[PDB]
């Protein structure tokens, strides 16, 4: 199951 | 014995074109579950193995919404990493990420990952207390101080430790038949003459799963490890892999040479010696 | 899912220091973020706290996070009536995959005045346009007061309101009536309200 | 920015066995950018319906690609792989050799 | 920030619109919400990305499409008088703090005829003389009557600029009608100053009331004067008496 929150470099 | 889940992640910009193009693929040890290709026609997170198919509306939906999140902040991440590093419009770039969890034979988790790269090389990666990170060059420090404020280590640490292992037990469960196997590699030996005084043996392992293997030469006893030839273990296409080492040796002298096969599926590893 | 917040109003005198709850079923979120909205007004981000933090500062507001617990907590010290607003908790998953928020249905605080020399009076004020309408203003009374609608249909009368006069260091409480009504008079507008005995009638 | 040039395999899925049904492979791996061409060849000739896996990549972040078609193996019919890559000049032909 | 579009809208049954919100932070998120009195903040579409669109708690009657990652439009293809609502488009990362963002608002008032709009009437009454002997202070009372639906902002000028200080505007109107639906609306304002700042007549004070009600597009053939969009204003001078 994929990670939910991602976060933008 | 131990395992692992990991998803992989890239993304192409496409100068001249609408959308940049990314795709996604998430697997179990050697084993590709799922993929998401932003070309295609579906657009949704699809199959790639069995045991997965069994999962309901509800996972897939969910693994949908998100892939497609992760699509939309990479095509930010190209234009930003644009920026960072000051460069034209005009050229197509590159962006990986790798993210997953790995479990020991207790399935119990043993460590965490989290590594992205641009262009090819090392950008930015979690290290392993899953607490800090480090930052490749000058343009990734403003990733790392963004980050840091924002405390991604510390969400990111609860979904490796948790939901990952979490869902790397179920899909082994799921799996059993297929995951949780070992297939031994089928051996043999060919035999090709070179000149007129020497002699190729190639030493094959075919059919084997997981892909880690350990394949190797001696000459009455001694590694030949420098004269070795040996390609990258490759896929067979159907689930299991291959590979073969190979010796070029004095012709009336193969004899001599044994190769060793060490895979986990042999109770005991396998010595083959040229038998004309 | 479900986020609540009780007491779902709250009254309380200008200077002193309040608290405001927020509840959650589910421990497991991204995220808790607080905002005021005022009647007709949109909605005032407050502050945020992310799940792996405790607490977050802006100026008179903190605010609290036991996620565990499945509670938050906004605290505002020296509330000015400006604080007066809706006040609404809202949380989002950490997983699931729609990133959607629950709302809680907010907390409506009222923050009164305080007066400090009340000299509660009524007075009738003519249109500039023509001395023919007018309007009554009851202004000057302390927090104690409320303001009651009419009992005669066809007669308006708007709720207290607070000004303030800054550079006098000055603020006052106001409500207006008017009507159409010939039987309609400054001296019967607020009939209908609780007035203070000593307010000021000038004839 | 850093190119790397593939590698390349070309070989079957099972033991070559003229007249019986298997698969032609062609590996294409250590390679970046992703954008890459390959063809698998019949005496020269582009094959019809060959497909790929899904792009992934290794742990130095080079990419990977395993190309495919099922094919019936003979003794005159010679198989290959062609290959275009940025970091060739010209498109690599890689002959299949079940010998080996 | 998050920018959306109009403020204010009057629609009659059966008119399509489409609600704009345009966001520059780079937010993959997007959303709409209704607020109803009595029903909270209801999730009508949202987006997690371009070529992505999903239900809310309320999605019938409405459609969203997100092609690019700035826009996120909300449309009405048919309005319904049930949809007479305020509007908050609201956007955030998908990661980061997942802060919240809310656009301004949106108020749209959709009606069977337009019939019923009208601009509001406006006076200012002027302070009474026992309050300035009373209190040394002067209150203006600046009164909007009559109007439909409730968009309008006050404001009050003096001299020809706009001032704040010692000004408070009714929260929200009150029903001329309180029995009624469709009740035009009444609202009021006041503005205190020193009895000094009054009593002098070269002193200028206006209350400017900006109603939003009906566009060109709009059928009217009545007899009353359309009802557009427009300032309403009221004025008073100082005065020695």
């Amino acid at each position: 199951s994929l990670l939910m929150w991602i976060t933008q470099v | 014995g131990s395992h692992s889940m990991r998803y992989f992640f890239t993304s192409v910009s496409r100068p001249g074109r609408g959308e940049p193009r990314f795709i996604a693929v998430g697997y179990v040890d050697d084993t590709q579950f799922v993929r998401f290709d932003s070309d295609a026609a579906s657009q949704r997170m699809e199959p790639r193995a069995p045991w997965i198919e069994q999962e309901g509306p509800e996972y897939w939906d969910g693994e949908t919404r998100k892939v497609k999140a992760h699509s939309q902040t990479h095509r930010v991440d190209l234009g930003t990493l644009r920026g960072y590093y000051n460069q034209s419009e005009a050229g197509s770039h590159t962006v990986q990420r790798m993210y997953g969890c790995d479990v020991g034979s207790d399935w119990r988790f043993l460590r965490g990952y989290h590594q992205y790269a641009y262009d090819g090389k090392d950008y930015i990666a979690l290290k392993e207390d899953l607490r800090s990170w480090t930052a490749a060059d000058m343009a990734a420090q403003t990733t790392k101080h963004k980050w840091e404020a924002a405390h991604v280590a510390e969400q990111l640490r609860a979904y490796l430790e948790g939901t990952c292992v979490e869902w790397l037990r179920r899909y082994l469960e799921n799996g059993k038949e297929t995951l949780q196997r070992t297939d031994a590699p089928k051996t043999h030996m060919t035999h090709h003459a070179v000149s007129d005084h020497e002699a190729t043996l190639r030493c094959w392992a075919l059919s084997f799963y997981p892909a880690e293997i350990t394949l190797t030469w001696q000459r009455d006893g001694e590694d030949q490890t420098q004269d070795t030839e040996l390609v990258e273990t490759r896929p067979a296409g159907d689930g299991t892999f291959q590979k073969w080492a190979a010796v070029v040796v004095p012709s009336g002298q193969e004899q001599r040479y044994t190769c060793h096969v060490q895979h986990e599926g042999l109770p005991k590893p396998l010595t083959l010696r040229w038998e004309p | 899912q479900e986020v609540t917040q009780i007491p779902a109003a709250l009254s309380v005198p200008e200077g002193e220091n309040l608290v405001l709850n927020c509840s959650f079923t589910d421990s497991a979120i991204y995220n808790l973020q607080w905002f005021r909205q005022d009647p007709g007004k949109g909605l005032t981000s407050l502050l945020l706290i992310q799940s792996s933090q405790r607490e977050q500062t802006s100026g008179r507001l903190n605010a609290s996070l036991d996620k565990s617990s499945g509670r938050s907590t906004l605290y505002i010290a020296a509330s000015q009536p400006g604080d007066s607003a809706t006040y609404l908790c809202a949380v989002r998953p950490t997983s699931g995959g729609s990133y959607i928020p629950t709302f809680g249905r907010g907390t409506s605080l009222i923050v009164h005045p305080y007066i400090q020399n009340p000299d509660p009076a009524v007075y009738q004020l003519r249109d500039s346009k023509s001395s023919d309408k007018s309007v009554c203003l009851f202004t000057d009374f302390d927090s104690q007061t409320n303001v009651s609608q009419s009992k005669d249909s066809d007669v308006y009368i708007t709720d207290k309101c607070v000004l303030d006069m800054r550079s006098m260091d000055f603020k006052s409480n106001s409500a207006v009536a008017w009507s159409n009504k010939s039987d309609f008079a400054c001296a019967n507008a607020f009939n209908n309200s609780i007035i203070p005995e000593d307010t000021f009638f000038p004839s | 920015m850093i190119q790397r040039t593939p590698k390349i395999q070309v070989y079957s899925r099972h033991p070559a066995e003229n007249g019986k049904s298997n698969f032609l492979n062609c590996y294409v791996s250590g390679f970046h950018p992703s954008d890459i061409e390959v063809d698998l060849l019949k005496n020269g000739e582009r094959i019809e319906k060959v497909e790929h896996s899904d792009l992934s990549f290794s742990k130095d972040w080079s990419f990977y690609l395993l190309y495919y078609t099922e094919f019936t193996p003979t003794e005159k019919d010679e198989y290959a792989c062609r290959v275009n890559h940025v970091t060739l000049s010209q498109p690599k032909i890689v002959k299949w050799d079940r010998d080996m | 920030g998050v920018t959306q579009t109009p403020k204010f809208q009057v629609l009659k049954t059966g008119q399509s619109m489409t609600l704009q919100c345009a966001q520059d932070m780079n937010h993959e998120y997007m959303s709409w919400y209704r607020q109803d009195p009595g029903m909270g903040l209801r999730l009508i579409h949202y987006s997690v990305g371009a070529g992505i669109t999903d239900q809310g708690e309320v999605p019938n009657g409405y459609n969203v499409s997100r092609s690019t990652t700035e826009d996120f439009p909300l449309r009405l293809l048919s309005a319904a008088p049930s949809q007479t609502s305020v509007y908050f488009c609201a956007s955030s990362y998908v990661g980061n703090t997942g802060e919240l963002f809310f656009g301004e608002g949106s108020r749209l008032t959709v009606l069977e005829d337009l019939k019923n709009v009208f601009p509001p009437e406006v006076a200012v009454f002027e302070p009474s003389e026992a309050e300035i002997s009373h209190t040394q202070k002067a209150t203006l009372v600046c009164l909007a009557t009559g109007f439909y639906p409730d968009h309008v902002e006050l404001s009050w000028w003096v001299n020809g600029k706009e001032v704040h200080s010692g000004v408070c505007t009714d929260p929200q109107p009150l029903k001329e009608q309180p029995a009624l639906n469709d009740s035009r609306y009444a609202l009021s304002s006041r503005l205190r100053v020193s009895a000094t700042f009054w009593q002098d007549p070269r002193n200028h004070f206006r209350c400017q009331v900006q109603f939003y009600g009906l566009s060109e597009n709009d059928e009217w053939t009545q007899d009353r004067a359309k009802p557009v969009t427009q300032i309403v204003s009221a004025e008073a001078w100082g005065r020695a008496d």
